[PDB]
């Protein structure tokens, strides 16, 4: 009885949990109705209990422990009676006020069309459109756009639920697909850019003692790892400013690979440090050789 | 409409796009090619052709299976089908395709008798410059034995042959290092847009299945559940049935079809009545009316008598399927039982019988009902005659037939010559193909009537009915 009333009270709770399903239903009722089909089925794996408890309460009516039994068993039929009553009453009253729901849908679609209009109008002069430099800040605006059409897409899905409820032609929207495709290529590229540069930065701070760049140069090994990152470099989808930025940097990474393999040996003595500071014309090694 | 469309399951039962529908369309295209020239017709997708659009129409119709306004309504071609070359010739067919597009279309393309399909491994897939070279090599290999080709212009082209030359693939053909020169110079071409667009608007078995299975169910459910509001309302509130409310659902669904840009661009009815619900004298509309907001109690032929007939009419915009009926609003029994409480302080029920009142109204009501029945009997016999001979389709013959039938049933009561004139009855018969209205040429297209090239609508309407219980009283109008 505990297990079975727990299932059925979950079902009644879903009938009672949200305010939406209390007022505006959907496909979900079908699944409830499926379980209501099953309700025959569920009671077929309950009927072991009705007769057995009939035998129990024949000569032991109880009154002490019956509390939970009274709660659970009665709760089952509580559901059943409301299932009848509500199902009739709702069905009649919703049949009365159909036109108002259709009008609500009409206003919903009317607003959503213009929302998509202003949406599509936002793109051409904002964000991923190829206008400006925008050095590596683009991910923030791209992610706000991510949440934007995501929200629009959930709105579209609830509209689809309503339309198929009333059996109309499903309004079909072409622009949202264009959004999704363009950004899909964009966001895969930019995520790769973030991964490469953040890994590159993960390494930018180990010391001579920490960073081993001599003959078993662990960093030259990180350079080799970058050799494989370079092995995922090529892609002919399109040329960007960010793309060539990453290309120039990773070239620099390769440059580093054979650069310092022999520049970390005991070969370099503070006079060689001196020569690096002067001939490079760098004050990096003039402050610290 | 809730508990009906919960059970009908319109969306589940769409006809899948079967092979036998695909072969027919392909063979139609080649037959066009035979008439236009010799070698073939070429299909090159968007990116390489600077985003042409008429190929969007063709890839929709040939593969996706859309038709009618659907072909125009879709505006986005999936990226899976983004890059493809197709060439149709009387001998064979040649297709260059990607693996995923191949996966979706495997059954269809392999179904054709002679197919040449190229699709490369994943290893070739990763090297895209490789793919570019493979594309150009394939194009040269396929193209060589040709002189006369068909091509389809685009909206971006704006009807310029030199814009075909502007396209990147043809420019690559015209590259010096290759040395073959410009494609147009080597091979003659011509625009085929008019023929293909002419083809798109005809019918096929696939969309006949859709016409019978999905849209008809939707329309019937709409009509039935729209009229059912009268069945739903209480008895004492039944007099306040404003026509605006009863015609609200029709107007509302009509607007949902109206929002699309394409339907508005494509056209609208040519002064044909819009969907509506009318009662009594209002049913005699002057070719365009508006529904009154007045209640039934405020409408009446005389202060004592009341209206007893109503008319409903609707059509979905997308295909202009029209259905219109007339219904009755009274019990129309000869005599009825009126119950009277006696002494009024207790009240004893005594049944006074044989109320003359409804007999009076019953004379007129029974007349009108018999007329409605007579109209329908006219129609079914008409339809047997139309089947027996195509030439009888002309509206004039149907007109004469209904006239001579209707006169007989009610002839005995009143004088015929004053009562009836052929001008008081009208018929309309129209011919729709995919939202467009054609002409009726039955002799000329008798060869083309072996198939169904279009579908038909017939409407019949009688006006200015005269009573027999009052003086110079017009009862209204009948429609079907």
């Amino acid at each position: 009885l505990d297990s079975l009333t727990e299932q059925t009270k979950m079902l009644s709770t879903k009938l009672s949990k949200p305010v939406k399903d209390i007022d505006s239903l959907g496909y979900v009722m079908e699944t409830l109705e499926q379980i209501r089909k099953e309700q025959a089925e569920i009671d077929m794996k309950f009927n072991p209990v009705q007769e057995m408890y009939s035998l129990l309460d024949n000569y032991l009516p109880g009154g002490i422990t019956d509390k939970d039994e009274m709660d659970a068993r009665s709760l089952l039929r509580r559901n059943w009676d409301i299932l009848i009553q509500q199902a009739e009453i709702k069905g009649k009253e919703y049949q009365h006020k159909q036109a108002i729901y259709l009008k609500e849908l009409k206003q919903s679609i009317k607003d959503f069309t213009n929302q998509v209009s202003i949406f599509r109008r936002d793109y051409e002069k904002n964000g991923p459109m190829v206008e400006g430099i925008s050095p590596a800040e683009a991910m923030e605006r791209l992610r706000r756009f991510e949440d934007e059409y995501d929200v629009k897409y959930q709105m579209y899905k609830i509209n689809a639920r309503g339309e198929n409820l009333f059996g109309l032609q499903n309004q079909k929207y072409p622009e949202l697909e264009k959004t999704d495709a363009e950004i899909k290529n964009l966001n895969k590229l930019y995520n790769l850019y973030d991964s490469v540069i953040k890994n590159i930065q993960q390494f930018k701070e180990k010391s001579w003692q920490d960073v081993s760049k001599d003959d078993l140069a662990k960093m030259e090994e990180d350079a080799g790892k970058y050799g494989e990152q370079c092995s995922r470099l090529p892609k002919d989808l399109k040329e960007w400013q960010a793309y060539r930025d990453l290309k120039n940097y990773i070239d620099s990474l390769r440059e580093q690979l054979p650069l310092i393999i022999s520049l970390k040996k005991p070969s370099i003595m503070p006079r060689h440090w001196e020569k690096i500071k002067e001939i490079t014309n760098t004050k990096l090694n003039y402050e610290n050789p | 409409m809730f508990n009906f469309f919960s059970s009908a399951n319109i969306n589940q039962n769409i006809p899948k796009y079967s092979v036998n529908d695909f072969v027919f369309r392909l063979k139609k295209i080649e037959k066009i090619v035979v008439k236009e020239g010799l070698d073939g017709f070429l299909l090159i997708n968007g990116v390489d052709s600077r985003e042409n659009t008429e190929y969007v129409k063709l890839t929709n119709w040939l593969f996706l299976g859309n038709s009618g306004l659907e072909i125009e309504e879709n505006e986005y071609l999936n990226q899976i089908y983004s890059d493809m070359i197709v060439l149709i010739k009387k001998g064979t067919t040649h297709i260059f395709i990607d693996p995923e597009a191949l996966n979706s279309l495997q059954t269809l393309i392999y179904s054709i008798p002679n197919v040449d399909v190229f699709c490369p491994t994943e290893k070739q897939y990763e090297d895209k410059d490789e793919m570019e070279l493979l594309k150009m090599a394939f194009f040269l290999r396929v193209m060589k034995p040709t002189k006369k080709v068909g091509i389809l212009l685009g909206q971006k082209d704006k009807g310029k042959i030199n814009s075909i030359e502007k396209w990147p693939l043809i420019q690559s053909y015209g590259l010096e290092e290759l040395g073959v020169g410009f494609f147009s110079m080597n091979h003659e071409v011509v625009d085929l847009t008019l023929r293909l667009n002419a083809v798109y608007k005809n019918y096929d078995k696939f969309f006949v299945s859709k016409l019978i299975y999905v849209v008809a169910k939707r329309l019937t459910g709409h009509f039935n559940s729209a009229a059912g509001q009268l069945g739903d309302m209480k008895m004492h509130k039944r007099n306040l049935a404003t026509e605006s409310q009863l015609t609200e659902i029709f107007r509302d669904t009509y607007e949902i079809e109206e929002i699309s840009k394409w339907v508005q661009i494509r056209g609208v009815n040519a002064a044909l009545p819009k969907p509506r619900v009318l009662f009594g004298k209002n049913t005699s509309a002057d070719c365009s009316k508006e529904p009154s907001v007045a209640p039934l109690k405020d409408l009446k032929y005389s202060e004592t008598f009341h209206s007893f007939h109503a008319t409903f009419e609707t059509f979905d915009l997308r295909t202009c399927l029209r259905a219109a009926r007339t219904y009755f609003l009274a019990k129309g029994v000869k005599e009825e039982r009126n119950l009277i409480t006696l002494n009024d302080d207790e009240g004893v029920p005594q049944g006074y019988e044989l109320n003359i009142d409804e007999n009076q109204q019953y004379k007129d009501q029974d007349f009108l009902a018999n007329l409605y029945l007579s109209i329908i009997i006219g129609f079914n016999e008409v339809m047997q005659l139309i089947t027996k001979d195509y030439k009888n389709m002309t509206e004039e013959f149907i007109q004469d037939y209904i006239f001579q039938k209707v006169s007989k049933v009610y002839a005995g009561f009143q004088i015929p010559e004053s009562e009836i004139t052929l001008d008081k009855i009208q018929i309309i018969l129209k011919a729709y193909n995919s939202f467009g209205e054609e002409v009726k040429i039955d002799f000329k297209d008798t060869i083309s009537f072996k198939l169904t090239p279009y579908f038909f609508m017939v409407r019949i309407e009688q006006k200015n009915i005269k009573s027999q219980i009052l003086n110079n009283t017009v009862l209204g109008s009948l429609v079907f």
